[PDB]
């Protein structure tokens, strides 16, 4: 039906594929960043996961925010004491873009423990807008995932939630996930989720849509599979906690498969 | 964005939105005439308005001859200026100036064809407009018409999720929004274009309601009260009420008497109750109504 836009879904997918290469961050920006590390970014993203759940923000908003942060940190050198300010302004912009009811700026100042003033948050908002040149309609893992979900026969809500969960895990760790496009992480996540829940594999129909095969997804798959296995030990846990909730069918509690046979 | 206000000369005010005023201006170096839309941030407490963030981000991506072109964004600490190509008039002003002759059919047909091209481009780039109405459709001296005012627009995902309710100016709002449906999609923009099509022919609004329920009732009295046969799901919709009066559908020949058979066909498919059966902008471009279409200049100055 029209909610799945039959007449435009292909054009849209094609267009997101072009836009993900344009909105792609620099894979090696952390080395050129003197005072910030993959590990600091992981802390920030994990925090933004908590902020999103406290204000009951869409997952799309979280994904956009990370996109904005990574693009910003691709061209702008930032001290560790200001990493959170970037993140807050990113989350504000994503919320205004994506949410029906964005939190007020004061609420963004509040979640930073008054580390930053309202004037700092607003000024950073403008800076991020300048750096990104207002290019905020970025493709996310989720925008690809929801399309991939239309190929399920039949639809499994555990598959969907588990895919979302895995895609979210990938936001945390710039190494290795900065090297993969949203469309590819989404594909890996979808296959891993499907395999874990139903034992099935990346379908022919998504080979037709995407041009991706298990062969082309293998590298990302091998990474996402390790991330899934190691997820209970990771220093950052906010995503696992979030996906314990019934809203998400408790998928963080599912056991990862030991092997992919891939 | 290479611009700076110093190269612009204001000429006259040309309008105003909630956003602020729009001026016609001239680029003093190239000669180009532009529309400058000022957005106030000093008078903003919540930083840059979400409306402006969507308008700028989405218009930057939409390069099409039937979408108003954002040329530039001048982004001072005090102020934000959106620089647009200048178009001379809106469709509502042109209809009022076509009062006792009407708009000639070649021009209605050219305008509707262009609007569908613009809207299909939006939908192909995951953008809903969500405020299509004549005031927001701009015409030039060369015969072009262009979608404008993207401040109520939104980037959608597939399938759509729940977005803002009670979008679209009421007279142009689709039945599925009026009935509080959890989801709406590209079909709401077609609904508005249907209303606009009819309005170009008659020069009066097709469903000029004074309230949500009055708007529905006006629609129902023209198209008939929808049931499960015409629109599976409708009687389960959040704001569907079984006590709704059950008006018979009237022959479309009576909804817009001067319209020919092809016109009626197309209009009927734009105003289909069921969003799933409503025609897409893409498919509408092929409708026989457009067989003889040309792009003539507007007949008035
Ligand atoms: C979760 O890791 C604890 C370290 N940490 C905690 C809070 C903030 Br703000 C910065 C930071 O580095
Ligand atoms: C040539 O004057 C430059 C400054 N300027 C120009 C046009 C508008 Br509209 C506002 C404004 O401030
Ligand atoms: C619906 O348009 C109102 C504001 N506006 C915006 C752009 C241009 Br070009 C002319 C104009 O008038
Ligand atoms: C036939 O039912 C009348 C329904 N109705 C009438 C008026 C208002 Br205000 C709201 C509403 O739902």
């Amino acid at each position: 039906g029209v909610n799945e836009v039959p007449d435009y879904h292909e054009d849209i997918h094609t267009y997101l594929r072009e836009m993900e290469v344009k909105c792609k961050p620099k894979v090696g920006y952390m080395k050129k960043q003197p005072d910030i590390t993959n590990s600091m970014r992981a802390i920030l993203v994990d925090w933004l996961v908590e902020v999103g759940e406290e204000y009951k923000l869409q997952n799309e908003t979280l994904h956009l925010a990370v996109n904005y942060i990574d693009r910003f940190l691709s061209s702008m050198s930032v001290l560790r004491g200001k990493l959170q300010l970037v993140g807050t302004a990113a989350m504000l912009l994503a919320s205004k873009f994506e949410e029906i009811y964005p939190p007020e700026v004061a609420e963004f100042v509040y979640i930073t423990d008054d580390t930053y003033t309202k004037k700092q948050v607003l000024r950073m908002e403008h800076l991020v807008l300048k750096v990104l040149a207002f290019d905020l309609a970025a493709p996310t893992i989720n925008q690809f995932l929801t399309q991939y979900f239309l190929h399920q026969q039949p639809a499994n809500c555990k598959v969907e939630s588990l895919a979302m969960f895995l895609g979210e895990l990938s936001l945390i760790d710039a190494d290795p996930y900065l090297k993969y496009l949203p469309s590819v992480i989404a594909a890996a996540a979808f296959h891993l989720a499907l395999y874990t829940v139903t034992g099935q594999s990346w379908p022919e129909s998504l080979v037709q849509k995407t041009g991706y095969t298990l062969e082309t997804l293998k590298p990302c798959l091998l990474d996402l599979h390790q991330t899934y296995l190691r997820a209970p030990q990771h220093a950052q846990q906010s995503i696992r906690e979030k996906y314990k909730n019934s809203k998400y069918h408790g998928v963080s509690l599912l056991n990862p498969p030991e092997t992919l046979n891939v | 964005g290479p611009g700076s206000m110093e190269n612009f000369q204001k000429v006259e005010k040309i309008g105003e939105g909630t956003y602020g005023v729009v001026y016609k201006a001239r680029n003093k170096l190239t000669g180009e005439v532009v529309a400058l839309k000022k957005i106030r941030l000093d008078t903003e407490t919540e930083g840059v308005p979400s409306t402006a963030i969507r308008e700028i981000s989405l218009l930057k991506e939409l390069n099409h001859p039937n979408i108003v072109k954002l040329l530039d964004v001048i982004h001072t600490e005090n102020k934000l200026y959106l620089v647009f190509e200048f178009l001379h008039q809106d469709l509502k002003k042109f209809m009022d100036a076509s009062a006792l002759t009407g708009i000639p059919l070649p021009l209605i047909k050219s305008y509707l064809f262009q609007l569908l091209q613009g809207l299909a481009f939006c939908h192909s780039h995951r953008v809903l407009h969500r405020d299509l109405k004549p005031q927001n459709l701009l015409i030039n001296t060369e015969g072009a018409i262009k979608l404008a005012d993207f401040g109520l627009a939104r980037a959608f995902g597939v399938p759509v999720r729940t977005y803002t309710h009670e979008v679209v100016t009421l007279w142009y709002r689709a039945p599925e929004i009026l009935l509080g449906c959890k989801y709406y999609s590209t079909a709401v923009d077609i609904w508005s274009l249907g209303c606009i099509f009819a309005e170009m022919v008659t020069r009066r609004a097709l469903f000029p309601g004074d309230s949500e329920i009055d708007q529905l009732f006006r629609i129902f009295r023209t198209l008939g009260t929808p049931d499960e046969v015409v629109w599976p799901g409708v009687t389960s919709m959040p704001d569907y009420k079984p006590s709704f009066p059950k008006w018979a559908r009237q022959d479309f020949s009576k909804v817009v008497p001067p319209l020919d058979e092809d016109g009626r066909s197309l209009l009927s498919q734009m105003l289909h109750y069921d969003p799933n059966k409503r025609i897409s902008a893409k498919a509408a471009l092929a409708h026989p109504f457009f067989q003889d279409v040309t792009k003539p200049v507007p007949h008035l100055r």
